[PDB]
């Protein structure tokens, strides 16, 4: 292999001569600590090299080694119930070898060598093996973790290990060719793992949010941004769907953002309850860990490992849910990095190949036939931190060409402390129309025609706020003032949630149906009663309204009972007027 | 090593750069001092580093020096800061030396001024709540141990004010959580950067008059003092800071005056060496640079000592977009802004409270912290006194004379809310008589129309007439 | 054929190649490296000391040592016949549907000559598209260039 010596250090970059014969991408150690780096350029017999660690200190003239391989990632038990930095190292262990500070050099493994997992075979001498296929079973956390042929091994079984407890370094299972298949194997990180079939979805993936679920559905193995400015709710949002989604695995990455708040996942989140399991809710997420004062060249390292990992899961048959707390960061340290590589510049200052490694980011979620021949799905939601709210930024526009849900929030909702804040008349959503079939059988026969209702009135109550701001309310006939008071019951109502409630936190579907199914019926028997002669300030005082009102915070266990009291209500209160 | 290595062949000096050709030998970072033909010495720092020459950016001004006679030293590989327990109470200037005439300090240790990143699985989660004695700070924004609430503020706004009354009458509440015990005053480190004598007079008026000298590290660079030191001046406040709160067990309060100021000065660096910019002409790496700072706050598990950040800033013609506020609130966990239209009329303190936020508000708050019905009254506030904003704006084309009755009330809500709760004056209000003022304020709205309250406390607390509380 | 190995720079989408003056200004070419993996390239400047190349896909294995550069065709060109119908290209021309390749008719430039404007005539009839306000009111015509313009979530 390799070595050469430093010729000049300047930040997070580094140029190293001697180093004829290094190869693009490839991973180096840079100076006598053993700082771990990357070659991004090859000029000459010099190669230029990014550090994922701080460069204060170094002095020219110190070595330079390289390892002759890209970064990856180690593949197997004992990654739950853990937390990761930008290159796939425990915390908890550096918290072990270092004080409450993060020192450079500390070398750990990604997995326990030491831990002893219940190893059981499924395959026997003499049987032919292939690419994705399942070796064994390994329990963990009430899984089943299935042991995997890397994706590009064939051959032949000569013997297999019996029943019995091994580490992870133990050899399992021996080809007739002499290649040893240990419980775990290393991944480029830059290297989508292949797979048989794409599918359709078909599939929601329910997030626990009235507004999410119901005008803007997102698919199994969809993709969809939520961009704002800082104070909209994009971080207590992700979390709410990490917490309360249906996914069996949920991937965090935290790329550039604050501690406290990958703190408070730590914290908390061993108390909370797996909503499908009914274990602790920890022991189904994976955290990967790269706040803003880290090393900046980690941060798209940390968004490769977590989508490596995330397909990982996706090869053993679960469906995995992958957040992106800010992939603005991400574009920021690649600007960072073209200044010091004095580079001809985009827009506004990025890097032109910007869009292109978005594109390959996003394109690596969707449903799929594994290896296998079983089935796993990936979707992907990543957040979007514009300057200064500024739709029009590149980052902003080049997401909004390839997600297929856009979730867009506002800050003059975010003022008033109206949450989860979204934006209804900037906001769309893709996947309405294929989920259809899966709401009839579900859900209920009419729910689509509720839903366009609910639209429909949406727009006409949008359409008419031209004129109140005109000529204001007052000016309105009755039958356009009940218009806009039901848009206003309903945007107070509906679409309104407390994410830090002890009840209003989780919603079904069916209990968003029957909250519709009321506020259609109350804006129905209104209507009726506006033509036959009663004036609209009789109607809007009826006690019925705060029955609807408060139907948030009924228990999803005691709402049929409300349910059923407010529509025997309504036609009690509405058949008393005229 | 003890010896000493100066290096001649200087070949460009040109604003606040310098350029050396054959010191490979200097590490990365390190600090260097430069003598003058005359015997003067200034100091500097490496910046890059390679085996043709060295780049070294100056602190002091360059005013006399030639390319004949002067000659650069090394003096160590990573800039560190002797600190100690004695400094309390002691004055230095923006680089560390003493500037009340005592002699200077003797280090217990040397740490590095950049610092280090704190793990975050040895954070714990900051829930100790801190009575400011601002009703619009304690009820809607509160402010918790371990923060980060920077003040988004104007040319003409009082936020030093503000910051120096926040810090005369902050205490925490024992009694309310349940502990018993009797605290200790806060530690107070005072960075001040690019200050004027009209603000620094006032602020060293004000800690006499309070009494909290004796407590107090400051570190002053005066707006006459050379710019590129301010680079320096919160690094090592916040080193002292980490120091005292995490190895003494003392509770810090770290303010900031002005980082507009620092913003300036590394914009200076960042122009003179041709770097990609953002927006506005600052450097792409504003975000990090800034994060480096602010981010050295909170508490550690295991550990007593807390330390708290109110940094202070302009806002250029109040504009929340400029990248220095918009970096700064996507950094930090919450702002409070003033506005200066309840400056002009009278208000004391113009805190505007829609466009505050406090992100630590949840932790701090609830049963058995402060009070069962705070976050409820809080958001009811929140929303009527939006809706009392928006009425505001259909007055000024219908007229008032044509509002419906509901809709008065709303504006008279407003009008009651801007004149009794924001406007304080100088007093110290308890979280107790904040809620009652709350409370009473809420009092002239229908009772049916509190829709983000229980009628568990709205049975307990409603009814209450604003006349009781001032007449 | 006859295989360049000056390779001198590589950075990002770009690699440098010297004595290559032979290569024609816009040709496409194959990038070949130790693995045997081969990748595609259209040059984008050609000089006396070197020649500058644009690759396709990712530079992730290539290294200074080994690398070389084949030439495939002077002008991009494209094989047509009437087989086509029917058929899926990936937009290179080279199918993705799994069925044999065609065998072309000509090859043809990819780049168009313009129209001389005394050979054109007047159009005169019209498509129908089967949609009433496209037939009715904002009709077809066989000649006519018609854009749609549309939003984001518009369908
Ligand atoms: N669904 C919600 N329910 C209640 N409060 C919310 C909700 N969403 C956001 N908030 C409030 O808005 C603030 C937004 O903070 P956060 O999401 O952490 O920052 P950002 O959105 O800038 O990343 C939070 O402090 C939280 O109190
Ligand atoms: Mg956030």
């Amino acid at each position: 292999m390799i070595q050469g010596v430093i010729q000049k250090i300047a930040g997070p970059a580094v140029i190293a001569k001697g180093m004829l014969g290094a190869r693009m991408y490839d991973i180096c150690k840079v100076g006598e600590e053993g700082l771990v780096g990357e070659i991004i350029r090859l000029d000459g017999d010099t190669a230029f090299v990014q550090v994922y660690e701080d460069t204060s200190g170094l002095k020219v003239g110190e070595p330079v080694v390289s390892t002759g391989l890209p970064l990856a990632v180690e593949l197997g038990p004992g990654m739950l119930n853990g937390i990761y930095d930008g290159i796939q190292r425990p915390l908890e262990r550096i918290r072990e070898k270092t004080g409450i500070y993060i020192t450079r050099g500390v070398v750990v493994h990604a997995l326990d060598r030491e831990k002893k997992w219940a190893w059981t075979p499924m395959v026997k001498p003499g049987d032919e093996v292939r690419g994705g296929m399942v070796l064994g079973t390994v329990p963990e956390f009430g899984f089943t973790h299935k042991i995997l042929v890397p994706p590009d091994v064939r051959g032949r079984v000569k013997e297999v290990k019996p029943a019995g407890e091994y580490t992870v370094e133990e050899p399992v299972v021996v080809l007739e060719d002499g290649t040893e298949l240990k419980m775990y194997h290393t991944w480029p990180v830059r290297r989508a793992r292949p797979v048989q079939r794409k599918l359709d979805p078909n599939t929601p993936f329910l997030t626990g949010m009235r507004i999410l679920d119901v005008l803007f559905p997102v698919a199994m193995g969809g993709t969809a941004a939520i961009p704002g400015p800082f104070g909209s709710g994009k971080t207590v949002t992700q979390q709410s769907l990490a917490k309360w989604s249906n996914a069996d695995v949920v991937v965090y990455v935290g790329c550039g953002e604050r501690g406290n708040e990958m703190t408070d996942v730590l914290v908390e989140f061993p108390e909370l309850t797996d909503p499908k399991t009914g274990g602790p809710l920890m022991h189904r997420t994976v955290l990967i860990a790269n706040t803003s004062n880290m090393p900046v060249a980690a941060r798209e390292a940390s968004i490769y490992v977590g989508v490596t990992i995330a397909e990982y899961f996706r090869d053993q048959g679960f469906s995995v849910a992958l957040m992106a707390d800010s992939t603005s960061r991400w574009a920021e340290a690649l600007r960072e990095i073209s200044s010091r590589l004095e580079e001809m510049p985009a827009e506004e200052g990025y890097p032109p190949y910007l869009a292109a490694r978005l594109a390959a980011f996003y394109e690596r979620a969707g449903k799929v036939i594994t290896l296998g021949g079983e089935e796993g799905a990936v979707t992907i939601v990543g957040a979007v931190s514009p300057p200064g709210g500024d739709m029009s930024e590149p980052v902003t526009q080049s997401t909004l060409r390839i997600v297929g849900a856009f979730w867009r929030l506002d800050a003059s909702l975010a003022f008033r402390r109206h949450f989860p804040a979204i934006n209804w008349n900037g906001s769309y959503s893709l996947f309405t129309s294929a989920l259809d079939p899966w709401y009839r059988e579900n859900v209920a026969e009419d729910y689509p025609e509720l839903r366009d209702a609910i639209s429909e009135l949406l727009q006409r109550e949008a359409g008419l706020q031209e004129i109140v701001q005109l000529v204001g309310p007052d000016a309105l006939q009755d039958a356009e003032r009940l218009v806009i008071e039901v848009g206003r019951i309903i945007r107070e109502d509906f679409l309104q949630q407390n994410a830090y409630h002890e009840v209003d936190a989780y919603c079904s579907m069916k209990k968003a149906y029957g909250i519709m199914k009321m506020i259609l019926a109350f804006y129905k028997e209104a209507e009726a009663a506006i033509k036959r002669g009663v004036s609209i300030d009789e109607i809007l005082q009826l006690p019925v309204l705060e029955r609807i009102g408060r139907a948030r915070y009924v228990s999803e266990e005691e709402f049929p009972a409300y349910f059923e009291e407010a529509m025997k209500e309504i036609q009690g209160a509405f058949k008393a007027l005229a | 090593d003890l010896l000493k290595k100066e290096y001649t062949g200087i070949t460009y000096i040109s604003g606040p750069l310098l350029f050396v050709e054959n010191a490979k030998d200097l590490a990365y970072g390190a600090i260097v001092d430069i003598k003058d033909g005359t015997g003067r010495v200034r100091g500097g720092q490496v910046i890059e580093v390679s085996e043709e020459y060295a780049v070294i950016q100056v602190f002091e001004e360059t005013t006399g020096l030639d390319l004949a006679t002067t000659s650069v030293s090394l003096v160590e590989d990573v800039a560190r800061l002797g600190v100690s327990k004695e400094m309390l109470g002691r004055r230095f200037n923006g680089i560390g030396k003493p500037i009340d005439g005592l002699p200077p300090i003797t280090p217990e240790k040397r740490l590095p001024i950049t610092g280090l990143p704190l793990n975050p699985v040895a954070r714990r989660k900051p829930e100790q709540f801190i009575q400011t004695g601002i009703s619009t700070i304690d009820v809607m924004n509160t402010l918790v141990r371990g923060q980060k609430l920077p003040i988004f503020s104007g040319s003409g706004l009082p936020a030093n004010e503000i910051a120096a009354q926040i810090a005369r009458q902050a205490t925490v509440r024992p009694d309310l959580s349940g502990e018993g015990e009797k605290e200790e005053p806060f530690a107070v480190v005072f960075a001040a950067m690019g200050i004027t004598q009209r603000e620094l007079s006032y602020f060293i008026q004000e800690f006499e008059r309070t009494g909290a000298l004796s407590r107090s590290v400051l570190f002053l660079n005066k707006a006459d003092d050379p710019t590129i030191e301010r680079i320096l001046t919160p690094r090592m406040a916040l080193t002292v800071a980490e120091y005292l709160a995490f190895e003494h067990d003392y509770h810090v309060l770290v303010i900031l005056t002005d980082m507009t100021n620092y913003c300036e000065a590394l914009r200076e660096i960042g122009a003179a060496r041709e770097e990609i910019p953002g927006r506005r002409g600052y450097p792409g790496y504003m975000y990090t640079d800034l994060a480096t700072i602010y981010e050295r706050a909170g508490v550690v598990e295991g550990k007593k000592g807390s330390v708290t950040q109110i940094p202070i800033l302009s806002m250029p013609d109040d504009d929340r977009t400029h990248p220095i506020p918009d970096l700064t609130g996507y950094i930090t966990e919450g702002q409070i802004q003033l506005s200066r239209e309840l400056h002009r009329k009278g208000i004391y303190p113009p805190i505007d409270p829609l466009p505050s936020l406090s992100r630590l508000m949840n932790n701090g708050v609830g049963k058995g912290k402060t009070r069962e019905d705070h976050k409820q009254v809080s958001d009811q506030l929140y929303s009527a006194y939006a809706n009392g904003v928006d009425i505001r704006k259909l007055v000024a084309i219908i007229g008032e004379d044509a509002l419906t009755e509901n809709d008065r009330r709303y504006l008279q809500f407003a009008d009651a809310f801007e004149r009794f709760f924001i406007n304080q004056g100088q007093q110290n209000r308890s979280i107790e008589e904040s809620l009652q003022i709350a409370w009473a304020l809420l009092s002239m709205l229908p009772q049916g129309e509190l829709k983000r309250i229980s009628k568990d406390h709205i049975g307990k607390y409603y009814g209450q007439k604003l006349e009781e509380i001032w007449g």
